[PDB]
């Protein structure tokens, strides 16, 4: 009799749960697909502000976040989701790549 | 009337490096500039109060742009309008034989537009004031606007009054609600004591149901009320007195309760009995206290604000003489004291 | 290559020449179709060397 | 990565339609890419099923990307490392 | 003003009338196509319903053709139809309840241990017909499927043989209580009154462009729609002349072959190898790629693909200027379309337009944040593809090299590169494409290099 | 021999370019190929080819009801069918042939209705 | 082919978790990928020399008489330990197979012998005097190693806090705990020193991460891939008799393989032909 949109209830807004930094399970080594979006990001980034803390020059978007990611000088964050809790909480890890193990990406 | 509001929303962020240097500032800054002053969620937003919670600032993951988005959970001074208010300014723009159409001045952005019929086509002109009776659930907020879509009808004060039935006490708690309602009144009553004397009086004389002999209406320190020939035999009971009292427990609220169209519709008065004696045409409402306090309060706030409204708009006699046609059409609806 | 205009002013239903590497004209005719209607006929040749990738 | 699959509800279910339809049977939009869309599709609207986006198909076919290789972490900008180092 | 969001979940249900009526912009009531240039108001090309022309924007959210997805429309019918989907679940329904009182027949206390969606099956297989209901004191008919086509049912009373026309089909159903339909199996969406539709839906415009076959379907079902009686009633054993029961049965036929016509139909679009799933959805057609013959190069790394250079001035790479590469860009923007390496486009930020280097002013500048299209040189990193793609070294990133010598139109690598792609120089092609994003550049060089 | 570049002749329903050489239109990256890509973890470079230089295209839905929304910033519209004053309107990175599959659903009267990610808020 | 496409629609959803495990979308596939957690490309085959020998052999190689310690004989006793887990662990494999003989030949992350020799020929010295306190060193660092080897599938901060470690990581630590209890024994490292012996262990763990599944790996396309490659070479009646799980009635090249009662009666020929 009604339309299915009436009877329809969004999802709940949820509260972001930070799990203390000495209760992590993950490895504080990036994998090869966290790096390659680290710099992929940062590179798109730079291609649209421009301004580094590198100090050495490069002509590229590219050179640059490479060498903040191995030089560690990269400003953004890892997010690690591990549960959504059906009372409405999002637990996660963050990890500073910074302060990570870095793979070998020749 | 005015008020808080939790919004939430997500916020896109087009270079999300510049804009992590002082998360609060541009947060505020692009809040302001995308909501203040426009309709959304059946609201107008006014001002943004604060932001209460937000997120941290996602790279965006479906696209390959870079950008940022942020979702926010602001506090916001919005103003909704109550079903059958009462506007006391509008500029009639457009008067063509579908529609009147004209904006209010005093209060926010509202739109009114006045179903022309046979009998208001013919009076209404561009450039003129009038105030303004309003409708129900007729003022929607369609998202993405700058003003609330309105109908709304010429205001000419009623003859008839409402009694409802009160059979449950008032408790402190709900009491502790109302003062901010009685507060609201309060403020109104300081403002309105700056006004002059004169124009609060001709404004009152010309809305006021009945007619009167001249100087025998307003008691702005003491509020006594109509001195006419002691129509009722019992005192008419302050509002705000009784809530004050009831504060404390001293005074019970049950009973009939009235506000006659002789009865000033500012003045905190009212009217109390203990038996249904009220010549109301219309058959006794029966609910419980915290309805009828609400509703009493929200009549005479409105009445107060409707008022300094008439005030604020005319501050010259010229142009009462320009607006006079709308004073005696509503003064030929006055009842005399032919009873 | 073969100019056609059509009446409704007109709308051009012309023809381009849609490859990568460039031709020479080596014969036009307007023969008659099976309704007796005239249509063009263009033939195309090209100069191919052996080259790498044959 | 077969063996585990087919015995992971306690069963040896297959790897045929009927093996996805007891393994994953609230994909949908999974199991209509598979078989027989529209057979799938009127079971669907009967039961009211829900489909949560996970994996491969369900993303694509809702016209987004699955949620894996690169795109499996979320990245937040370093907010108090760049209100440190970098200026307005 | 619309903020980032991803879909979580994907609710399927089945859409009733005020389903249709809601969502609807517009309602159909002519059968004129095209009163001039413009589409006929009030049909079924009406542009409230989006727009597939290149001349006028849509009515509805004042977009072109790109940008518009396109809105349906109601067509309310003179008469109601089934659903042509849901033939078997209303066969499935009659079966379980009282056709004059809407109370179950069987019993529900008897299926309620099995799961939801089998106990409605399970209690429409037992035989019910020649039972009597419980509290009208009814005899349950038997209710017979039609051989001669898909939708019509026969209600069979000890010899009794009556056409249940769907509107006495949707007055027996919308007799049933909300707590049957949830105890039976369904949910309350799923609520059987729903099976019989008054108002259809008009699809956008945008599914049927090329003002398409389906067009025709639409017009025909509109026209006959017409001939109906606006206030035919139908009643239980109720006498009908042979026209009227040859045009509702035209109208419902129609509407049958207008979704399920073989499975032109809505629903034949989606099943095959070439259908929507298959060919559109889970595959692509892409621009900004190349493909030629493999030839054999040994002084070529293994990691490397000689690229010819007529192609490298086709494909581009897009390069956003700024500050640390203004001056390695400068080159490229000076050689334009004449000299190589060059350029062919620049997208200028301060104006979202894109001009050609060619036809471009004399007064121009680079400014930063403008897009620069060069061309491929040199040190680029592709992608390159030889199909069936049937391991994960199928598609590989390679470092290019670009053959200058005008006459070479092949694609260029070392023999012992041939093993990841399982490949020889007999006469194979391969793709290839160059990524010019920076994101799918970074990406392409870290992840997916052929080491 | 062939080679295109981001533009040319596109298919009147999908969106997408038409097929090969033969009609000056793009060539197919398809299933088989999405799988191997799929399978690298090479997800920002499917974005770049199914859908900047295929289809993709912007879609606008509403988070109370699940159903699509109109939304134009120039010329401003911000709609809702099905709601029309709670509409809260996100927008979701789609592609033509997707939208055009969900129509086509609808059109055999089966409704679909997205449910959107919620948002998220860390604490006080 | 078609077969490619029902191996690809039913595998494609399992994709590696944040602890290495496979699931689909919250339902456990694997607890551990490959029951070792590692990427395929990362593997080298390496010999494990305890398995043939004989007690008596075992005696003599590994068993180091240098130093009369207690220390010395318990860890003897584990070589003799992993040797004999191991035999009977793939003894049992070859029991209920049909042709599936015993190796002694593994894949592991790391080949341990090939990280000593290459220390051997790139050290400034020759062979080392006795010192005892330096082998005592040596071995409790090797001992420290071995118990602390499960937190590579962890990280360094729960290694810091020695906290407990579940008993499936345990066992993924296995292998290479026996691999390195035999490679580096007292009679293997009796000339490497104790700095040297750290750039050893430190080598030993940096390779081992390297080698370890990513998080999001989409594991489940990589098997159907792999397997139906081999296909190719055979789509004949039998794999289409494994892959939709055939009844048994169904089956057409069913067998069975049955032992013989005695291992005293199984070397005759005659008495299994009655
Ligand atoms: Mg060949
Ligand atoms: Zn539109
Ligand atoms: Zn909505």
């Amino acid at each position: 009799s009604p339309s299915i949109c009436e009877g329809f209830v969004q999802a709940s807004s949820q509260t972001l749960v930070i799990i203390p930094d000495n209760e992590r399970i993950t490895s504080n080594v990036l994998t090869t697909f966290e790096a390659t979006r680290l710099v992929a990001v940062r590179a798109q980034q730079l291609a649209i502000n421009g301004s580094t803390m590198l100090k050495k020059k490069y002509s590229s978007p590219i050179d640059i976040a490479k060498q903040e990611l191995f030089n560690r000088k990269i400003p953004l964050l890892v997010m690690r989701c591990i549960k959504v809790t059906p009372e409405g909480q999002k637990i996660v890890e963050i990890w500073n790549p910074r302060e990570m193990g870095i793979p070998l990406l020749d | 009337m005015i008020d808080q509001k939790i919004f939430e929303t997500t916020l896109n962020i087009d270079d999300p490096t510049n804009f992590c240097t002082n998360v609060e500032a541009h947060l505020l800054k692009e809040l302001e500039n995308i909501y203040v002053g426009k309709c959304f969620k059946n609201s107008f937003i006014l001002n943004i109060t604060g932001v209460i919670q937000r997120s941290p600032c996602f790279i965006m993951r479906t696209n390959n742009s870079g950008r940022g988005y942020m979702h926010v959970r602001f506090s916001a001074v919005v103003s909704y309008l109550n079903a059958f208010d009462l506007i006391a300014a509008v500029k009639i723009i457009k008067n063509d034989s579908n529609i009147i159409l004209g904006e209010s001045l005093l209060t926010e952005p509202v739109t009114i537009v006045i179903p022309s019929s046979e009998s208001q086509n013919n009076v209404a002109e561009v450039g003129q004031i009038v105030p303004v009776q309003l409708a129900n659930s007729s003022v929607y907020y369609i998202p993405g606007r700058q003003q609330a879509s309105a109908t709304g009808s010429i205001f000419i004060p009623k003859h008839t009054f409402s009694v409802y039935h009160v059979q449950e006490e008032l408790t402190q708690e709900q009491a502790l609600n109302l003062t901010k309602l009685v507060n609201i009144i309060e403020m109104l009553l300081e403002s309105r004591s700056k006004k002059d004397f004169k124009q609060i009086c001709f404004f009152e004389k010309l809305y006021y149901t009945y007619s009167i002999s001249s100087d025998e209406i307003l008691d702005l320190k003491i509020w006594k009320g109509p001195k006419g020939k002691e129509m009722s035999r019992l005192k008419p009971c302050n509002v705000l007195s009784f809530l004050y009292d009831a504060l404390k427990n001293k005074n019970s609220s049950l009973g009939f309760w009235a506000r006659p169209p002789n009865l000033l519709k500012s003045s905190p008065l009212a009217y109390q009995q203990d038996q249904n004696s009220f010549n109301a045409t219309e058959l006794p409402i029966i609910c419980s206290a915290e309805v009828m306090f609400v509703t009493l309060l929200k009549e005479i706030i409105n009445y107060l604000q409707f008022i300094n409204d008439l005030c604020d708009t005319f501050n010259n006699e010229q142009l009462i003489k320009r607006h006079e046609n709308i004073w005696m059409l509503i003064e030929q609806r006055k009842i005399g004291h032919d009873f | 290559i073969i100019g056609k205009v059509a009446k409704i002013k007109y709308i051009d239903r012309s023809v381009m020449y849609g490859f990568d590497e460039p031709a020479v004209v080596d014969a036009v005719m307007r023969p008659h179709g099976p309704n007796d209607e005239i249509f063009g006929l263009m033939r195309l040749r090209y100069e191919r060397n052996l080259n790498i990738g044959d | 990565m077969y063996a585990d699959l087919m015995t992971r509800t306690g069963q040896v279910t297959s790897l045929e339609k009927a093996g996805l339809n007891a393994r994953e049977p609230s994909n949908v939009l999974l199991r209509m890419a598979l078989s027989s869309p529209v057979q799938v599709l009127t079971d669907a609207a009967v039961d009211s099923a829900v489909n949560p986006i996970y994996g491969i198909a369900a993303p694509t076919l809702m016209g987004s990307v699955p949620r894996i290789g690169t795109m499996y972490s979320d990245i937040i900008m370093d907010e108090k490392y760049i209100t440190e180092n970098y200026k307005s | 003003e619309a903020g980032y969001a991803e879909i979580a979940a994907v609710q399927f249900n089945i859409a009733g009338d005020n389903d249709h009526k809601r969502q609807g912009v517009m309602e159909v009531t002519i059968s004129n196509l095209f009163e001039g240039t413009l589409p006929a108001e009030g049909g079924i090309y009406d542009a409230r319903m989006g727009t597939t022309d290149h001349h006028y924007k849509c009515i509805t959210c004042s977009h072109q053709r790109k940008q518009c997805m396109g809105h349906p429309g109601i067509l309310q019918m003179h008469a109601p139809v089934l659903q042509p989907l849901f033939i078997a679940e209303i066969r499935r329904w009659l079966r379980v309840i009282c056709l004059n009182c809407g109370a179950p027949i069987v019993d529900l206390k008897r299926y309620e241990h099995l799961i939801r969606p089998k106990r409605l099956i399970e209690a429409a297989s037992s035989q019910t017909e020649g039972k009597q209901c419980y509290v009208c004191k009814a005899v349950h008919p038997k209710i017979v499927k039609d051989s001669e086509d898909y939708f019509t049912f026969w209600a069979d009373q000890q010899g009794k043989i009556d056409k249940l026309y769907p509107q006495i089909i949707r007055e027996i159903f919308s007799r049933v209580t909300y707590d049957t339909v949830v105890k039976l199996g369904r949910s309350k969406n799923s609520h059987p009154e729903k099976l019989v539709l008054k108002a259809i839906q008009i699809p956008p415009i945008s599914i049927r462009p090329g003002i398409h076959d389906i067009n025709n379907v639409i017009q025909y079902l509109v026209r006959k729609n017409l001939l109906i009686p606006k206030d035919l009633q139908i009643v239980r054993g109720q006498k009908i002349p042979l026209n009227i029961d040859r045009n509702l049965q035209t109208i419902q036929q129609l509407y049958y072959n207008f979704l399920l016509d073989s499975v032109p139909s809505i629903m034949r679009r989606l099943p095959r190898k070439e259908g929507r799933i298959r060919k559109s959805l889970l595959g692509s057609q892409v621009w900004s790629i190349s493909r030629s013959t493999i030839c054999g190069n040994s002084d070529l790394h293994l990691d490397e693909v000689g690229y010819p250079i007529s192609f490298a001035r086709t494909l581009q790479v897009a390069e956003t200027v700024q500050h640390y590469n203004i001056n390695r860009l400068m080159p490229y923007f000076l050689n334009g379309k004449r000299q190589y390496p060059g350029c062919s486009r620049v997208y200028k930020q301060i104006t979202q337009s894109v001009h050609d280097i060619e036809g471009l002013k004399q007064d121009f500048r680079l400014e930063v944040g403008d897009i620069l299209y060069r061309d491929v040189v040199t040190g680029d990193v592709a992608f390159f593809n030889r199909q069936p793609s049937l391991e994960r070294s199928s598609i590989g990133v390679h470092r290019i090299v670009v053959l200058e010598n005008p006459k070479i139109s092949t694609f260029q690598m070392n023999v012992s590169a041939c093993a990841w792609y399982n490949a020889d120089f007999d006469g194979d092609q391969m793709n290839l494409w160059v990524p010019w994003s920076v994101m799918s550049r970074v990406e392409a060089e870290l992840l997916c290099s052929v080491r | 021999r062939y080679a295109v570049a981001s533009y040319g002749p596109t298919d009147a329903l999908t969106g997408q370019p038409l097929d090969g050489k033969r009609s000056h239109g793009g060539l197919r990256l398809g299933e088989m190929e999405h799988w191997v890509l799929t399978a690298q973890g090479a997800m920002q470079t499917i974005i770049e080819k199914s859908h900047d230089d295929s289809d993709g295209c912007i879609s606008y839905i509403c988070r109370n009801c699940g159903e699509p929304a109109i939304y134009n910033a120039s010329h401003p519209i911000y709609k809702c069918m099905n709601c029309d004053v709670q509409a809260d309107i996100g927008m979701v990175d789609s592609r033509r042939s997707s939208i055009v599959f969900q129509h086509e659903m609808r059109a055999a009267n089966v409704n679909i209705t997205s449910v959107l990610s919620p948002r998220v808020f860390q604490p006080a | 082919g078609y077969a490619n496409r029902k191996a690809i629609f039913g595998l494609q959803s399992c994709i590696v978790d944040y602890y290495r495990r496979v699931s689909i979308d919250t339902r456990l596939v694997q607890q551990l990928y490959g029951e070792d957690g590692l990427d395929a490309r990362q593997l080298e085959t390496v010999r494990f020399e305890t398995i043939m020998l004989s007690d008596q052999e075992l005696e003599d190689k590994f068993k180091y008489t240098g130093i009369q310690s207690p220390l010395f004989e318990e860890e003897f006793s584990r070589l003799k330990k992993d040797r004999d887990k191991y035999r009977q662990i793939f003894l049992n494999v070859e029991n209920f197979n049909f042709s599936q003989l015993l190796t002694d030949v593994r894949q592991v992350p790391v080949n341990v012998a090939s990280i000593v020799k290459n220390i051997l020929l790139s050290s400034t010295s020759g062979v080392l005097p006795f010192d005892e306190k330096s082998i005592l060193q040596k071995y409790a660092m090797v001992k420290t190693f071995c118990k602390n080897l499960p937190y590579v599938f962890i990280n360094n901060i729960q290694e810091r806090l020695q906290t407990p470690i579940p008993v499936y990581l345990k066992r993924a630590a296995s292998l290479m705990r026996m691999l390195i209890r035999i490679e580096l024994a007292t009679v293997k490292t009796l000339n490497i020193t104790c700095e040297q012996m750290s750039a050893i262990l430190d080598l030993i763990r940096l390779q081992y991460t390297q080698s370890l599944i990513n998080y999001g790996e989409a594991v489940g396309i990589l098997a159907a891939q792999s397997v139906s490659e081999p296909l190719t070479q055979y789509g004949i009646v039998r794999p289409q008799e494994i892959f939709s799980a055939k009844p048994v009635e169904a089956e057409q090249s069913s067998e069975m393989l049955l032992r013989l009662k005695n291992p005293e009666v199984e070397t005759n020929k005659t008495y299994a032909q009655e």
